[PDB]
């Protein structure tokens, strides 16, 4: 019931938030399904950050994989999860979010 | 086929993986070790109806076609059976598409869990490349 309030803009998600729970809200900038790893990148500013939210079999609750499957590029989502400081491909930004909740506000 | 470590390193190097998307060759060798134990015939069925195939455990939902996974996209345009042979060409061609998808080698859970942040170049030590 009722999506939680955004605590941070995607640009504010930095390695110094490591271990903190955050809520980000914005649109699906990118989807990657590699089997055991699925990654949804969320942006909330044009030309902005695209924070990767990582789903990993064995780690992420199963029910969130069912929600990932309903996702499309440009859907508006709200995601609650824990920040993890870690090297990203092609970015100096260095963060991912391990999700505990994924809400789909609406389906662009 | 079960590859030797140096033997797989040389074959990956001939296939252009050293520094492919900025990933040095030991990354690829370390990934194969933890994904397949260097066994080209490795096949692992997941609870979600997809299966992972070959030396780099490529998944049947998006990447190869095994004819039995719902929502199959076949982005590498290859049947999954091609990924089980003694020769790594097909697995490599498909891994290059996966590593270019926009998340680098974070697409392989065993690379995240066992390779990332470790001495990856140790995987090619003593190999005559």
């Amino acid at each position: 019931a009722v999506y939680p309030k955004k605590t941070h803009w995607t640009a504010e998600i930095t390695p110094n938030l490591h271990g903190s729970e955050v809520v980000v809200a914005g649109w699906v900038a990118h989807l990657g399904d590699y089997g055991r790893v699925k990654i949804v990148k969320v942006s909330d500013r044009e030309g902005g950050a695209a924070v990767p939210v990582y789903l990993e079999r064995g780690k992420t609750p199963d029910h969130l994989f069912k929600v990932f499957a309903e996702l499309s590029r440009e859907d508006v989502v709200v995601i609650k999860g824990i920040v993890e400081a870690s090297e990203q491909y092609g970015s100096a930004t260095g963060v991912e979010i391990f999700p505990s909740e994924i809400w789909i506000l609406n389906k662009a | 086929k079960v590859f030797g470590r140096c033997e797989l390193a040389a074959a990956m190097k001939r296939h252009g993986l050293d520094n492919y998307r900025g990933y040095s060759l030991g990354n690829w060798v370390c990934a194969a070790k933890f994904e397949s134990n260097f066994n080209t015939q490795a096949t692992n069925r997941n609870t979600d109806g997809s299966t992972d195939y070959g030396i780099l455990q490529i998944n049947s939902r998006w990447w190869c076609n095994d004819g039995r996974t719902p929502g199959s996209r076949n982005l590498c345009n290859i049947p999954c059976s091609a990924l089980l042979s003694s020769d790594i060409t097909a697995s490599v061609n498909c891994a290059k598409k996966i590593v270019s998808d926009g998340n680098g080698m974070n697409a392989w859970v065993a690379w995240r869990n066992r390779c990332k942040g470790t001495d990856v170049q140790a995987w090619i030590r003593g190999c005559r490349l």
